[PDB]
């Protein structure tokens, strides 16, 4: 994903 | 976004992700953006990077003195840098402008150019390659 929490399924990270 | 992507657009930012891992960094930067562009390989933007005399290796080395290798291994999966996340976002806008409803490797280059600012501009600019000569490679290339 594009911001910070947890995994995306490929690439960065996502929030809630 | 990542859904407008295709498969070699894909691809780049994995291996963006790969190099930032390697590096134990814990952004993906644009200049891990521009590295996967590369590793890519038989892309628009791997083959106009090719031209324009950019290598993996003057990139990295270019890193490395700006950046340096972190000391710790990162997670899996490390978050982009506002700057990265600005350029993929227009990776999207430029794609739209040329009348294509999905993001090559072109694509995603023509963004870096674009935002113009962050780290990957920088190390092309050390490197020798003006920002405004590699998209006419990349439009060249795609005419």
């Amino acid at each position: 994903g594009l911001r910070r929490l947890f995994a995306d399924q490929a690439v960065g990270r996502r929030n809630i | 976004m990542f859904e407008r992507f295709t498969d070699r657009a894909r691809r780049v930012v994995v291996l963006a992700q790969e190099e930032a891992k390697m590096l134990n960094h814990n952004y993906i930067g644009t200049e891990h953006i521009l590295l996967g562009l590369i590793h890519e390989g038989e892309g628009v933007a791997a083959k106009s990077l090719e031209s324009l005399g950019i290598s993996l290796e003057g990139v990295r080395s270019q890193v490395e003195e700006i950046i340096g290798q972190g000391q710790q291994a990162p997670s899996g999966h490390i978050p982009f840098t506002p700057r990265a996340k600005k350029v993929l976002e227009l990776s999207l806008r430029e794609a739209l402008q040329l009348g294509h409803n999905y993001i090559g490797t072109e694509h995603i280059l023509l963004g870096l150019i674009r935002e113009g600012e962050g780290v990957a501009a920088q190390v092309l600019v050390k490197l020798g390659a003006e920002l405004t000569r590699v998209r006419q490679q990349v439009i060249q290339l795609l005419s």
